[PDB]
């Protein structure tokens, strides 16, 4: 029974940068890949990035390659998503999920409730 | 300019013996040992032993328990490896390999497949993997051939006598519990071609001297 | 015997970037001022090719983006700028004593973006069914990375022990993989059931996807 | 041919090579090659319980001969020392008590120089001299 909690959402302007964090409790996640997904309203949930075990690499979706970076702090039981060069189409609820399969087949059995990222000029002066 | 040329593939029952040859050219044969190395398919490399052609003296990996015997014929610049009391776990590609002055394997034969199994040589049955709405995505459709129940490896699969190459995926064979191999070859084509264009998979199994052409068409 | 352990067992590197592979020997391979460790490249269908001898010396004709370092029990092979022709399995080998032994191999592949599989399914042919056997084939096309799970269901009952799967090598054009899973049943079992399905899991999928057919058009 | 090469005819000039050990009892040698280049070295090591006598590292010289003294791993339980096996030679006899003999022969096409047979004398010494296998050339 793993519990995940995302944080770091907020309002950011186009071209801006933002860092999300996903903290795990109830299990050490160092053995497991951790993935980020996102869901915009009226669209299906989209893969963003995966941080495999330290030394096994990070992999990205085409839509975010070059702009987003996933990393992990195994001591803190936390994974991160650094986002740069943000676009309005990046507006979404961002979710983290743990891959229960240590052989990396993508058995995503536990998910966080998500954190909202809104890319907009409306609240920046 | 150095070349090591090995004898061809072998198929053996358990308990039998096999003798692989390795013809050397392009250097003075007695300047160097000849070594033998094997590799089980998908697995790592295992040194078997060596022979000094000057003396016909030998060294062996103890793990082979004296089952391996190496000899040479200096008059034809050929080394031989004989492995007796064969087991299924001796199924592998066998290489002759020649050291350089740093004791690294600078030169390698092409490899010799030795298959050890109670199975007997048998050509494949070839069945169509018909295109349908369940193999369609966008304007493209997948179709294929299932090449089932042959022994030993290998089989070669072509499409339209080699006239079709783009989009082909021929999968590695799997060994079934029967001791016979099976593989599939698939190809992605335009959905609009399926009414006008014929698709034929050409299967060649040289160990049984079998050739089978199967026309794959929609259901 | 000296045991050579390579790490990682596999790695994905982007074109142009540095790739580093390690080899740790259980016993030192250093004697007489030389490190008797050598590195090889192997591609499918070919014997290994010597790249580096005595830990750090490039064999003639090998590109100089390859280099080796280390001494004693610790060694590394480095490709300073990965090129498409460098995708291969790499092996270390010692020549300190007999038996000569090799590392287990490190598979170096080309990194690309994640791609979830396209999933297709094929019923058995009528010709095969006449012979008493039914093979049902599930095809996962053009996905990345390689790791995936296929599970078969027959009339919504999970299957086990009656399927085998096989994966291609990385595609030369788009650097993806494809996978086939084959479910084998008797004719009698195939004709007793209606719905044949393969469920597919992959790190690029938020939920498993299922592809299925209903025996006899529908 | 110049130094370090020998003619294929009596007169292409092929490189000289020093002979490898036919065997090396109760030890190993590194690198383990079929023959050795001029300037190359071979290093000898003994198993547990044995004494390494002779030269532990030997270099191949331009006339096809090794420098130093023949290496041997000798446990020491004999009236005479282990006489060893000169590189290129074969030795029959695995006893070194008083009166026991050993016979030598050069394998391949090497030329034997020295005593083909030796006897373990009473004072803990081998009779005659040590055979040395020369290349046919030079
Ligand atoms: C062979 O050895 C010659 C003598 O060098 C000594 O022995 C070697 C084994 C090392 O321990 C070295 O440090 C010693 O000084 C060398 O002059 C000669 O170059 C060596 N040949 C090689 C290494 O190919
Ligand atoms: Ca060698
Ligand atoms: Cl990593």
């Amino acid at each position: 029974q793993v519990q995940l909690q995302e944080s770091g959402g907020g309002l950011v302007q186009p071209g801006g940068s933002l860092r999300l964090s996903c903290a795990a409790s109830g299990r050490t996640i160092s053995r497991y890949a951790m993935s980020w997904f996102r869901q915009a309203p009226g669209k299906e949930r989209e893969f963003v990035a995966v941080a495999r075990r330290s030394g096994d690499g990070a992999f990205y979706a085409d839509s975010v390659q070059g702009r987003f970076t996933v990393s992990r702090d195994d001591a803190k039981n936390t994974v991160y998503l650094q986002m740069n060069s943000l676009k309005p189409e990046d507006t979404a609820v961002y979710y983290c999920a743990i891959d229960s399969d240590t052989f990396y087949s993508g058995s995503y059995d536990y998910w966080g409730q998500g954190t909202q990222v809104t890319v907009s000029s409306e609240h920046h002066h | 300019e150095v070349q090591l040329v090995q004898s061809g593939a072998e198929v053996k029952k358990p308990g039998a013996s096999v003798k692989v040859s390795c013809k050397a050219s392009g250097y003075t044969f007695t300047d160097y040992n000849m070594d033998w190395v094997r590799q089980a398919t998908g697995q790592g490399l295992e040194w078997i032993g060596d022979i000094n052609p000057n003396y016909e003296s030998t060294g062996y990996n103890q793990k082979f328990k004296g089952r391996a015997t190496m000899t040479v014929d200096k008059s034809i610049s050929t080394a031989y490896m004989e492995l007796s009391s064969l087991r299924s776990e001796d199924t592998a590609v066998y290489y002759c390999a020649r050291e350089d002055d740093h004791d690294a394997f600078a030169y390698w034969g092409q490899g010799t497949l030795v298959t050890v199994s109670s199975a007997s040589t048998k050509g494949p049955s070839v069945f169509p993997l018909a295109p349908s709405s369940k193999s369609t995505s966008g304007g493209t459709a997948a179709l294929g051939c299932l090449v089932k129940d042959y022994f030993p490896e290998p089989v070669t699969v072509s499409w339209n006598s080699g006239a079709l190459t783009s989009g082909v995926h021929t999968f590695p064979a799997v060994l079934q519990s029967s001791g016979l191999y099976s593989l599939s070859s698939v190809v992605t084509v335009p959905s609009s071609s399926l009414g006008t264009q014929t698709y034929i998979c050409n299967v060649n199994h040289k160990p049984s001297n079998t050739k089978v052409d199967k026309k794959v068409e929609p259901k | 015997d000296n045991v050579l352990t390579q790490s990682p067992d596999s790695l994905a590197v982007s074109l142009g970037e540095r790739a580093t592979i390690s080899c740790r020997a259980s016993k030192s391979v250093r004697t007489s001022g030389y490190n008797y460790m050598h590195w090889y490249q192997q591609k499918p269908g070919q014997p290994p090719k010597l790249l580096i001898y005595l830990a750090s010396n490039l064999k003639s004709g090998v590109p100089d983006r390859f280099s080796g370092s280390g001494s004693g029990t610790d060694f590394t092979l480095t490709i300073s700028s990965l090129q498409a022709e460098d995708a291969a399995t790499y092996y270390c080998q010692h020549s300190r004593e007999l038996p000569y032994t090799f590392g287990q191999g490190t598979k170096l592949e080309i990194k690309r973006t994640v791609a979830a599989p396209s999933v297709f399914i094929f019923p058995p042919s009528d010709e095969q069914l006449k012979s008493g056997t039914a093979s049902v084939v599930c095809l996962l096309n053009n996905f990345y990375p390689r790791e995936a799970k296929v599970q078969w269901k027959v009339d919504n009952a999970l299957q086990s022990g009656n399927s085998q799967e096989s994966v291609t090598e990385q595609d030369s054009k788009d650097s993806t993989y494809s996978l086939s899973s084959t479910l084998t049943l008797s004719k009698a079992d195939y004709e007793k059931h209606k719905v044949y399905a393969c469920e597919v899991t992959h790190q690029g999928l938020s939920s498993p996807v299922t592809k299925s057919f209903n025996r006899g058009e529908c | 041919c110049p130094q370090g090469l020998y003619p294929s005819p009596a007169s292409v000039c092929k490189p000289v090579r020093c002979p490898a050990p036919v065997s090396f009892e109760n030890g190993i040698y590194t690198p383990r090659l079929g023959s050795y280049p001029v300037g190359g070295n071979v290093s000898f090591e003994c198993e547990d319980g044995f004494i390494l006598r002779g030269s532990p590292v030997r270099q191949c010289r331009p006339n096809g001969m090794w420098d130093g003294e023949t290496a041997v791993c000798d446990n020491g339980a004999g009236h005479c020392p282990n006489p060893g096996i000169s590189l290129g030679a074969v030795r029959t006899g695995f006893r070194f008590g008083h009166g026991d003999k050993v016979r030598y022969r050069c394998s391949s096409n090497l030329v034997l120089t020295g005593s083909s047979e030796r006897e373990c004398q009473g004072n803990g010494v081998w009779s005659g001299t040590e055979p040395i296998c020369r290349q046919p050339y030079s």
